[PDB]
RNA sequence: CCGAGGGUAGGGCCCGUGACUGGGGCGAAGUCGUAACAAGGUAGCUGUACCGGAAGGUGCGGCUGGAU
RNA sequence: UGGGAGAGGGUGGUGGAAUUCCCGGAGUAGCGGUGAAAUGCGCAGAUACCGGGAGGAACGCCGAUGGCGAAGGCAGCCAC
RNA sequence: CGAUGUCGGCUCGUCGCAUCCUGGGGCUGAAGAAGGUCCCAAGGGUUGGGCUGUUCGCCCAUUAAAGCGGCACGCGAGCUG
RNA sequence: GAAUGCCGGCAUGAGUAACGAUAAAGAGGGUGAGAAUCCCUCUCGCCGUAAGCCCAAGGGUUCCUACGCAAUGGUCGUCAGCGUAGGGUUAGGCGGGACCUAAGGUGAAGCCGAAAGGCGUAGCCGAAGGGCAGCCGGUUAAUAUUCCGGCCCUUCCCGCAGGUGCGAUGGGGGGACGCUCUAGGCUAGGGGGACCGGAGCCAUGGACGAGCCCGGCCAGAAGCGCAGGGUGGGAGGUAGGCAAAUCCGCCUCCCAACAAGCUCUGCGUGGUGGGGAAGCCCGGGUGACAACCCCCCGAAGCCAGGGAGCCAAGAAAAGCCUCUAAGCACAACCUGCGGGAACCCGUACCGCAAACCGACACAGGUGGGCGGGUGCAAGAGCACUCAGGCGCGCGGGAGAACCCUCGCCAAGGAACUCUGCAAGUUGGCCCCGUAACUUCGGGAGAAGGGGUGCUCCCUGGGGUGAUGAGCCCCGGGGAGCCGCAGUGAACAGGCUCUGGCGACUGUUUACCAAAAACACAGCUCUCUGCGAACUCGUAAGAGGAGGUAUAGGGAGCGACGCUUGCCCGGUGCCGGAAGGUCAAGGGGAGGGGUGCAAGCCCCGAACCGAAGCCCCGGUGAACGGCGGCCGUAACUAUAACGGUCCUAAGGUAGCGAAAUUCCUUGUCGGGUAAGUUCCGACCUGCACGAAAAGCGUAACGACCGGAGCGCUGUCUCGGCGAGGGACCCGGUGAAAUUGAACUGGCCGUGAAGAUGCGGCCUACCCGUGGCAGGACGAAAAGACCCCGUGGAGCUUUACUGCAGCC
RNA sequence: GAGCUAGCCCUGGCCAGGGUGAAGCUGGGGUGAGACCCAGUGGAGGCCCGAACCGGUGGGGGAUGCAAACCCCUCGGAUGA
RNA sequence: UGGUUCGUGGAGCCAUGGGGGAAUCUGGGCGGACCACCGCCUAAGGCUAAGUACUCCGGGUGACCGAUAGCGCACCAGUAC
């Protein structure tokens, strides 16, 4: 049957992407948090 | 004169449709239409704030002239009578000798080819607009401004009208379509006659799909729901209300008055509606 | 080939019969009330409508085959 | 051909009397109703009286023992 | 109660005997034929339907007879539901 | 040493289950250390509205070539979507951007919010919508509308020439639109040819034939032809299109009008450029100077912004054209021609799947286009086949039980069972024919029947063409032939009678319920006069609605028919300027503290003083409710009638052992040989009853009862047969579970159901196929039940607050 | 977190073939004029049969599955909510 | 209403959302309702080192760990997944 992951590059970029995150107070806490944890990627990669 | 169908489907047995007799022109004036943004009952938060709305036929909004004291003294010719899907009344296309083109609500008896006019000195004739103070007492009127220069607010639905009952100072007394007696300021405009398309009340939708065409999604009874949803929800089996009948939000809905107490327009309503 | 008739399926008319049910007629001395005949004690009767244990009552309109 | 009488019919106007309700006034101890009463209405101001307003229905006198219509039936006044 | 699946049916049996039939008896208010009642006897047998989820029961047509109980009201790591 | 402990390692189950669609394989020849599994050839089989082809998304080198086989591959492996390395994606015209706007998002102005932030007009962003210039062929191992070849075209810059009042983010036109049905003419695509081209073929009885087999086109600029879309001309006035306007709009007059004229597409032709089969011989060459023609069928595509009808009344903005304003008329614009200039990103490959979403090379899921032929009435259905693509990444044997899927069956024919569950039956088309009832539509495919192939002969009408021939499409009559059987295979209703419920088509518990539930047109009540009520929000602001009582919110009922009774004492809601109660506040009789005192300070009665509540009324399609005991008729029985107690009032019509009836399988009738169900009645209705509607109701229903006919392996009652497993051999090889085990029966005993204790009996050691009675077998720290001063959803006239409203 | 799912918003797309035969229109009849009847034409509908497509009724299989909802047969809708 | 030990308490003090609303030393606040007396202080403007806190970083030292320990990471870890 139809499953729950239906990849969509525009959707991924507009929902979790860098500029989505920076626009909002909670989004910027995500970036600050993931920088402090030292993540190699701050945001999900999508080929655009 | 509503039109009936033979019972060649279960639904055609009851369906009735308007005759569209008075209509003389079947596509709208291109410079008088603009797109009508269907809301679906959602506000600027995106929240449903009016239940059971959406999914009706696409429509274009026709611009209607609800002032008419715009063009005092400038006669106009009734060029056509057309269908308007944004309102129950039909609408009339006016060709002003000015060259300007406008739309009005189509009163009863207005014939294509006649001339109408607006102003203090207009003939008391069907389709003419005047300040209320210059219309003789007892004249059936429609498209009535509520406050001077603010725009026709009263009696716009198919078949409705207000009747001029008397004068008092700067004010006239109107019996509204509801039967309320209200004072309206004498400088407010109105149009002689009643709105047309009076048979509109006897249309039988006939089937569920017809409600859907109009943008009306199905209404769900509170007694069909669960207590999380509604005062009338729950119960083993069917159940009576078991409490004073209530809206989804808990307020009572069989007689509980709801006009705000200290409203300033109370000084201007004489008698509440009846019946 | 037609063909008595047999078989199959579906209709029409008539007759008898049926738990139960509807009123009808009849039946020396049952129970309830008193609607009508006198102005019958609310003049009567009438078409219809609604109501009532029952006759009846009431409404609307009609008739005199109503009295004083 | 030329005349006449008539609530004959249909449509739309429109006039006064009365009843009811609403507003204002003035006034107070009852009103209404019956065979007699009671229910009811009334000091939260009724009834009775005065001005104003809204609305529906029916057309007093003329009127008759009258007139018209095939019958059922048709009565303020005006026009078609 | 860190689980012993719970009615009826179907399938498959097996056992008890307080015996429904068949076998052997005594008594009889046992003429015969047919029964009644008690004793011995568990080898074998003990039917097909209508109704109801039914167990049970009633009914139909038969039969030598159409037995009554136990086996976790036998049997769901065998089926049904 | 235990915590169903934690982490890791390793056992058991076990050489067991399995190895992922039952579309299927056999042989020969290669290669190699090694071959059922790689490559080649022949034979066989499977898909063919796909299991073929082309786009989009997603994936991200998986593409091509060389060299490899440890691991990945459910076996093998020399092969590979695997390892290593090298190579491969070429654009002014295809798609996106340097263009436009949609919802939406963002947001100078402005508004709001403790902070964070929330709104918001224009504007800006935003596409698979609008707009915009490229087609055919060749080439690579791998890209091609991109490279090359042929023929075309767009924009920008500059210049030449001719022309004109040139000029815009501004005005206006246009862009610009639905659903169904549909005309004419074409194109795509297809069928046929006794015509044109072609390597060949004559078999096994016959055929050297008007034989068989193969093929018979594609693109094209101007011009021309066919068919279509679009579009009036001129003059005068002008106050409207937020300045101006010669434009548009309005009015008047003349002319033209199913045309033509101009314009714009489609198709045809077209200079020219391409392609070109079988077969044969090694992707190539030949064939070949290949031929390239006629007839028919014919779109849902094209002309297109075509036509008609209908109601539910069907985006925007730019490109483009016209108008003028600043301005400027050495300019600028328009037209024709010439030279120059023309950027960024994508392009490989998979793409109904082994490369995407499902942990897997997973029988599942994934949007658009193309989808040939013949026959079956049609069709994208069904069977078989073309092109093309596959045989599904373990095999070889055997021919037990049992399981799955499938075929048949003597006599009977529902006797099976909760139930005809399941499976039979019926089954397409044409013709005949068809009941109660009904809302006149239907019920209806009712039911029930007959016909169905092939040959010959005679004949009617249509389409193309020409009116004819030919090809193609509908038919009519007559005579014959064969079989068990002619929709000869595949696809393709069993029917009827009668109740319950719901009017109907719809909707729902993704993944145990599809229904009688929800919705539904329709009916009633109620709120709302517009800055509406109501809803979301602290607010601003939105929705309601650019609507206005024939409208919008809320509630119940639920097509339609005939109806919907009595109770307002309690609760609700509505009305009531009296009265009663009533908070802050006002008032200040009268008290008190302190000070020598002027004073400062505290308590404070009457009286005034909202909503609410009390009180007086109304109100049921508001919440709701609608009695008991006793007596009575000239047979009996039963009470039309009466007495009395109580109530706010004592259930009307209609229906009733019912989706409701406890006693109950009530009683009587029907149907049956027999009927706890069914149907029809009765009425002592435990405990129907009128919009939580009452009683009916044609049509409808994968709803739930009862019956009959048809037919059956459901059954008496089983038998046989097929294939996939099970079994055996070679390859690969799990699992839950598991205190350890050297793990028998009886009768007892034991914490009360013992392989493990007692006594007796029985029993050589170890396996393999089977069956499920036990190991209180496995699974899941019982869901039921209780307990915990455990939790959570829900309710209200429980308590106590809060929003909201007064 | 609405790339699953529910509703709405904007913009596109899809629904083989066959059957039934409403209104209207025309001609005819009818009448004072009408209503209305008959024939043809027409092509309506939460109309009918049935693929695609969307579903998920009954049964069987599957149950350490091909699959954490699948497979076979059968069945509902298929111009419309 | 908050703050303080102060939860309305005899409830002052400090702060302030609402209403009313002064004076300039003979002015004004405080000493726990209030009054007197005795005293303390000078609101409605602003700044101001040091002593105090913390440990991303550097170093020194452990009756601190020694690869299941010590940081999640001794190792290409905020990685693979
Ligand atoms: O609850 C069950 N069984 C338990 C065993 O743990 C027990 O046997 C039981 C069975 C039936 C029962 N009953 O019928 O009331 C009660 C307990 C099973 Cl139904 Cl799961
Ligand atoms: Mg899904
Ligand atoms: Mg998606
Ligand atoms: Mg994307
Ligand atoms: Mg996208
Ligand atoms: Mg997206
Ligand atoms: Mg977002
Ligand atoms: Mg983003
Ligand atoms: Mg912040
Ligand atoms: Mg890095
Ligand atoms: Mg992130
Ligand atoms: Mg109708
Ligand atoms: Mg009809
Ligand atoms: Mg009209
Ligand atoms: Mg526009
Ligand atoms: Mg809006
Ligand atoms: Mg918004
Ligand atoms: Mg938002
Ligand atoms: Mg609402
Ligand atoms: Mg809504
Ligand atoms: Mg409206
Ligand atoms: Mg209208
Ligand atoms: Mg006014
Ligand atoms: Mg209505
Ligand atoms: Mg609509
Ligand atoms: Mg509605
Ligand atoms: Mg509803
Ligand atoms: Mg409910
Ligand atoms: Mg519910
Ligand atoms: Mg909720
Ligand atoms: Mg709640
Ligand atoms: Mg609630
Ligand atoms: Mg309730
Ligand atoms: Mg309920
Ligand atoms: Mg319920
Ligand atoms: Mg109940
Ligand atoms: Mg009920
Ligand atoms: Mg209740
Ligand atoms: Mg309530
Ligand atoms: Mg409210
Ligand atoms: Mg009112
Ligand atoms: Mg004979
Ligand atoms: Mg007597
Ligand atoms: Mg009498
Ligand atoms: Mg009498
Ligand atoms: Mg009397
Ligand atoms: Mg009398
Ligand atoms: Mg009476
Ligand atoms: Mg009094
Ligand atoms: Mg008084
Ligand atoms: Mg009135
Ligand atoms: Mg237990
Ligand atoms: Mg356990
Ligand atoms: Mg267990
Ligand atoms: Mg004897
Ligand atoms: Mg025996
Ligand atoms: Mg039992
Ligand atoms: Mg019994
Ligand atoms: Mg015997
Ligand atoms: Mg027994
Ligand atoms: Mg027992
Ligand atoms: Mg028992
Ligand atoms: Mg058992
Ligand atoms: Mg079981
Ligand atoms: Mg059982
Ligand atoms: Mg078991
Ligand atoms: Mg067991
Ligand atoms: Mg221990
Ligand atoms: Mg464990
Ligand atoms: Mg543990
Ligand atoms: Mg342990
Ligand atoms: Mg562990
Ligand atoms: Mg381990
Ligand atoms: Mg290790
Ligand atoms: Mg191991
Ligand atoms: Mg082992
Ligand atoms: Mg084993
Ligand atoms: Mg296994
Ligand atoms: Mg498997
Ligand atoms: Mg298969
Ligand atoms: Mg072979
Ligand atoms: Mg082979
Ligand atoms: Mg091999
Ligand atoms: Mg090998
Ligand atoms: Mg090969
Ligand atoms: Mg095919
Ligand atoms: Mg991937
Ligand atoms: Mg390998
Ligand atoms: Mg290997
Ligand atoms: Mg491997
Ligand atoms: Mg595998
Ligand atoms: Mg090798
Ligand atoms: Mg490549
Ligand atoms: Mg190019
Ligand atoms: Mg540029
Ligand atoms: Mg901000
Ligand atoms: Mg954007
Ligand atoms: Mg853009
Ligand atoms: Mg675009
Ligand atoms: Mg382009
Ligand atoms: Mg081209
Ligand atoms: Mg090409
Ligand atoms: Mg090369
Ligand atoms: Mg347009
Ligand atoms: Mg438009
Ligand atoms: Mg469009
Ligand atoms: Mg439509
Ligand atoms: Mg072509
Ligand atoms: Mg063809
Ligand atoms: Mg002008
Ligand atoms: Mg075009
Ligand atoms: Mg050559
Ligand atoms: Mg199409
Ligand atoms: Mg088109
Ligand atoms: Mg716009
Ligand atoms: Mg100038
Ligand atoms: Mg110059
Ligand atoms: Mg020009
Ligand atoms: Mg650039
Ligand atoms: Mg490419
Ligand atoms: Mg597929
Ligand atoms: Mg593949
Ligand atoms: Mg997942
Ligand atoms: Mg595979
Ligand atoms: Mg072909
Ligand atoms: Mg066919
Ligand atoms: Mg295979
Ligand atoms: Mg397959
Ligand atoms: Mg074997
Ligand atoms: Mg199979
Ligand atoms: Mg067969
Ligand atoms: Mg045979
Ligand atoms: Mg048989
Ligand atoms: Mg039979
Ligand atoms: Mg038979
Ligand atoms: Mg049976
Ligand atoms: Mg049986
Ligand atoms: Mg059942
Ligand atoms: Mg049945
Ligand atoms: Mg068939
Ligand atoms: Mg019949
Ligand atoms: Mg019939
Ligand atoms: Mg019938
Ligand atoms: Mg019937
Ligand atoms: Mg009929
Ligand atoms: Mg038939
Ligand atoms: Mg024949
Ligand atoms: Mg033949
Ligand atoms: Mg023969
Ligand atoms: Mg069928
Ligand atoms: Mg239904
Ligand atoms: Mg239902
Ligand atoms: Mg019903
Ligand atoms: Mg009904
Ligand atoms: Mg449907
Ligand atoms: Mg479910
Ligand atoms: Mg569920
Ligand atoms: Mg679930
Ligand atoms: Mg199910
Ligand atoms: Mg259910
Ligand atoms: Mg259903
Ligand atoms: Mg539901
Ligand atoms: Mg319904
Ligand atoms: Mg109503
Ligand atoms: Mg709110
Ligand atoms: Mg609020
Ligand atoms: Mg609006
Ligand atoms: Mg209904
Ligand atoms: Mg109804
Ligand atoms: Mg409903
Ligand atoms: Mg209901
Ligand atoms: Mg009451
Ligand atoms: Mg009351
Ligand atoms: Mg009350
Ligand atoms: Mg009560
Ligand atoms: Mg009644
Ligand atoms: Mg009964
Ligand atoms: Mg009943
Ligand atoms: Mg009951
Ligand atoms: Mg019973
Ligand atoms: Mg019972
Ligand atoms: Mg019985
Ligand atoms: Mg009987
Ligand atoms: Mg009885
Ligand atoms: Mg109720
Ligand atoms: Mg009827
Ligand atoms: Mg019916
Ligand atoms: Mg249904
Ligand atoms: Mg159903
Ligand atoms: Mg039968
Ligand atoms: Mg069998
Ligand atoms: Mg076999
Ligand atoms: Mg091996
Ligand atoms: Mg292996
Ligand atoms: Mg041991
Ligand atoms: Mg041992
Ligand atoms: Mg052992
Ligand atoms: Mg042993
Ligand atoms: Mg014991
Ligand atoms: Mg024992
Ligand atoms: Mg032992
Ligand atoms: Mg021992
Ligand atoms: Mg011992
Ligand atoms: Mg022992
Ligand atoms: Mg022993
Ligand atoms: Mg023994
Ligand atoms: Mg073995
Ligand atoms: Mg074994
Ligand atoms: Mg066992
Ligand atoms: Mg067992
Ligand atoms: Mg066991
Ligand atoms: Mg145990
Ligand atoms: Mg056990
Ligand atoms: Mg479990
Ligand atoms: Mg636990
Ligand atoms: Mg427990
Ligand atoms: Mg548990
Ligand atoms: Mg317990
Ligand atoms: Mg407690
Ligand atoms: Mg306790
Ligand atoms: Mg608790
Ligand atoms: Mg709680
Ligand atoms: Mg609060
Ligand atoms: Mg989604
Ligand atoms: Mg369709
Ligand atoms: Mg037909
Ligand atoms: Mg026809
Ligand atoms: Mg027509
Ligand atoms: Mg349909
Ligand atoms: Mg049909
Ligand atoms: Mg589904
Ligand atoms: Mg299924
Ligand atoms: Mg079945
Ligand atoms: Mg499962
Ligand atoms: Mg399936
Ligand atoms: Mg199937
Ligand atoms: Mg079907
Ligand atoms: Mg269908
Ligand atoms: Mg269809
Ligand atoms: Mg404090
Ligand atoms: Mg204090
Ligand atoms: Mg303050
Ligand atoms: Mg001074
Ligand atoms: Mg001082
Ligand atoms: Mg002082
Ligand atoms: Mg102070
Ligand atoms: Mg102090
Ligand atoms: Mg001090
Ligand atoms: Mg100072
Ligand atoms: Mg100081
Ligand atoms: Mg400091
Ligand atoms: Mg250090
Ligand atoms: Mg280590
Ligand atoms: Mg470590
Ligand atoms: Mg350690
Ligand atoms: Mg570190
Ligand atoms: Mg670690
Ligand atoms: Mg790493």
């Amino acid at each position: 049957m139809k499953r729950t992951w239906q990849p969509n590059r525009r959707k991924r970029a507009k929902t979790h992407g860098f500029r989505a995150r920076m626009r909002t107070p909670g989004g910027r806490k995500v970036l600050k948090r993931r920088r402090q944890k030292g993540r190699w990627r701050l945001t999900p990669a999508v080929r655009k | 004169a509503v039109k009936k169908f033979k019972p060649y489907t279960p639904s055609r047995r009851f369906m009735t449709v308007a005759d569209f007799s008075e209509i003389t022109k079947t596509e709208p004036e291109k410079s008088l239409v603009k797109p009508l943004k269907k809301t679906g009952g959602r506000n600027n938060q995106g929240r449903i704030t009016v239940r059971f709305r959406g999914g009706g036929h696409k429509r274009l909004y026709r611009i209607i002239d609800f002032k008419r004291w715009d063009k005092v003294g400038i006669p106009a010719k009734v060029a056509a009578i057309e269908y308007d899907p944004n309102r129950s009344a039909r609408i009339a296309l006016l060709h002003y000798v000015d060259g300007e083109k406008r739309y009005i609500i189509a009163p009863d008896g207005l014939q294509v080819g006649q001339q109408v006019v607006a102003g203090p000195d207009a003939p008391i004739q069907v389709g003419n607009a005047l300040p209320l103070r210059f219309i003789p007492v007892g004249t059936v009127v429609h498209a009535v401004e509520l406050e001077p220069k603010k725009g026709a607010k009263l009696a716009r639905a198919a078949g409705t009208s207000a009747q001029i009952q008397g004068r008092e100072g700067d004010y006239v007394i109107l019996r509204l379509p509801s039967g309320e007696l209200r004072k309206v300021h004498g400088e407010c405009y109105a149009t002689v006659g009643a709105v047309g398309n009076a048979d509109h009340k006897n249309i039988v939708l006939g089937k569920a799909g017809r409600s859907r065409w109009l943008g009306r999604r199905p209404h769900v009874r509170g007694a069909a729901m669960n207590p999380v949803d509604h005062p009338h929800g729950g119960g083993e089996g069917r159940a009576p209300r078991g409490r004073p009948p209530a809206s989804p939000w808990g307020w009572q809905t069989k007689g509980l008055k709801t006009r705000k107490r200290r409203k300033p327009s109370s000084r201007f309503i004489i008698a509440r509606r009846k019946k």
